């Protein structure tokens, strides 16, 4: 799951630096606004989102985010 | 699946030099301002127009803008030229797979204009095919149904459409059965029935075998 | 002059394979993503692969995956296209795309910005027929005075056939439509031209069917 979002991430940061995905992370299609920098800092935005869903976007955005330095 | 389908509108519009052109895209998703905008000519490589949702490409003349965010968007042309008759295409870029729209056509508008409608019987050498022509009519849509012995065929004839003529803006129709010389002899009477708006009633030219 | 160039595109049989080629000039090839698009004759467009500046990212539709591979070399400021399994479906124009969009650039483009001329690809089993010129005669029976005649140019492979009318002399009224794939896998068009009807009696009204591929020049006369 939390690595079938860096693929999602991934593929949608390819032609823009700023896309927007749908995930289902659990029993809930949330959108997700994903944005990149120039220097290549990562945040990935959950709107309306439990506490709890948010959390795992958070780990996921971590997660690409090493990816990403190394 | 992930991946997101443009839908273009309309497959074809009409329109005079001077008009006010607006073509239509709808993402299956949210694309954001991820949007572009294509011309292609006849022939030619498509020409990026707008790359942002609404930013004009270097070059572009000021006539073509592009609006729209999210799942609905618009290509404006404020008043249409002569080198701006072609197709359009949407693209989003908001992750891959990059897709495109269907395509907009823009035609020359054009009078009503009724077809002349010839049948040419066949000439073999096991066998041979049978010809009927619509010349010079507009609009593009036309119905052409082949009856043999008062019966409707089906899956043996093709159709052709000629590109929109440079003078008088007009299509032509080509539509040929192909059958055996076998199948050819069983059968009397062959007719090509034609409708068309510019027609006030559907117009039947036939033959009989053997001229 | 920024511009992509391709080659390798040809007749290729079902089910074998073909390597496509690009070259890039007149920018930095190791900055951008570069992609490949494909055209099917008198239909849209559809992305068929792209490449990231260092391979790093590679994608496929779902069309081609496992089928077509896509390379770079930017050594050689070249992109190629391994197509494996070819099927008659793939039969299009393929153009060498580059994207505009540059990650980690000041000032950031987007979109589609340069296109190839594209190499067509063509993929059937049909080999090198010439055409049979067979005639459409200028029935005696109206339509104001206008008559109408042609030829159908059926049963040939590969494109292009050029039609003319006299050598050259007849041009106004002349109207040879696109050609169509019949289900035999060969093509077949018609050229007609709408005449006055007087002519009928007097003036000779001549084909020049020409099928290069096939080295076939053919001259048909119309006569009712």
């Amino acid at each position: 799951t939390e690595e079938e979002i860096i693929e999602k991430v991934k593929s949608a940061l390819l032609s823009t630096n700023k896309a927007v995905i749908s995930v289902e992370l659990k029993g809930r299609t949330i959108p997700l606004y994903v944005e990149i920098t120039k220097e290549g800092k990562l945040h990935l935005t959950a709107e309306g989102a439990t506490e709890e869903e948010k959390e795992i976007i958070k780990e996921a955005q971590k997660a690409f985010q090493e990816e990403i330095e190394h | 699946t992930g991946e997101i389908v443009m839908t273009s509108s309309p497959a074809t519009l009409s329109v005079s030099p001077g008009e006010r052109v607006t073509l239509f895209c709808r993402a299956s998703q949210s694309v954001i301002s991820n949007l572009a905008w294509y011309q292609q000519k006849s022939g030619q490589a498509p020409r990026l127009l707008i790359y942002g949702a609404s930013t004009r490409a270097t070059g572009i003349p000021s006539r073509f803008s592009g609006s729209g965010s999210g799942t609905e968007f618009t290509l404006t042309i404020s008043s249409l030229q002569s080198e701006d008759f072609a197709v359009y295409f949407c693209q989003q870029y908001n992750n891959w797979p990059l897709t495109f729209g269907g395509g907009t056509q823009v035609n020359v508008q054009r009078t009503v204009a009724a077809p002349s409608v010839f049948i040419f019987p066949p000439s073999d050498s096991g066998t041979a095919s049978v010809v009927c022509l619509l010349n010079n009519f507009y609009p593009r849509e036309a119905k052409v149904q082949w009856k043999v012995d008062n019966a409707l065929q089906s899956g043996n004839s093709q159709e052709s459409v000629t590109e929109q003529d440079s003078k008088d803006s007009t299509y032509s129709l080509s539509s040929t059965l192909t059958l055996s010389k076998a199948d050819y002899e069983k059968h009397k009477v062959y007719a090509c029935e034609v409708t068309h708006q510019g027609l006030s009633s559907p117009v039947t030219k036939s033959f009989n075998r053997g001229e | 002059e920024v511009q992509l160039v391709e080659s390798g595109g040809g007749l290729v049989q079902p089910r074998r394979s073909l390597r496509l080629s690009c070259a890039a000039s007149g920018f930095t090839f190791d900055d951008y993503t570069i992609h490949w698009v494909r055209q099917a004759p008198g239909k849209g467009l559809e992305w068929v692969s792209g490449i990231t500046w260092n391979s790093g990212y590679i994608g496929y539709a779902d069309s081609v995956k496992g089928r077509f591979t896509i390379s770079r070399d930017n050594a050689r400021n070249s992109l190629y296209l391994q197509m494996n399994s070819l099927r008659a479906e793939d039969t299009a124009l393929y153009y060498c795309v580059r994207d505009a969009y540059v990650s980690g650039s000041d000032y950031y483009y987007y979109g589609l910005d340069v296109w190839g001329r594209g190499t067509l690809v063509t993929v059937s089993s049909a080999s090198t027929k010439g055409p049979s010129v067979f005639p459409l005669a200028p029935s005696s029976k109206t339509s104001g005075g206008t008559a109408a005649l042609g030829c159908l140019v059926k049963d040939y492979f590969p494109e292009p056939v050029t039609v003319s009318w006299n050598s050259g002399a007849l041009t106004s009224g002349v109207h040879t439509f696109p050609a169509v794939l019949q289900s035999s896998g060969l093509y077949s068009l018609s050229s007609v031209v709408t005449v006055p009807s007087s002519s009928l009696g007097t003036q000779t009204y001549i084909c020049n069917v020409n099928h290069k591929p096939s080295n076939t020049k053919v001259d048909k006369k119309v006569e009712p």
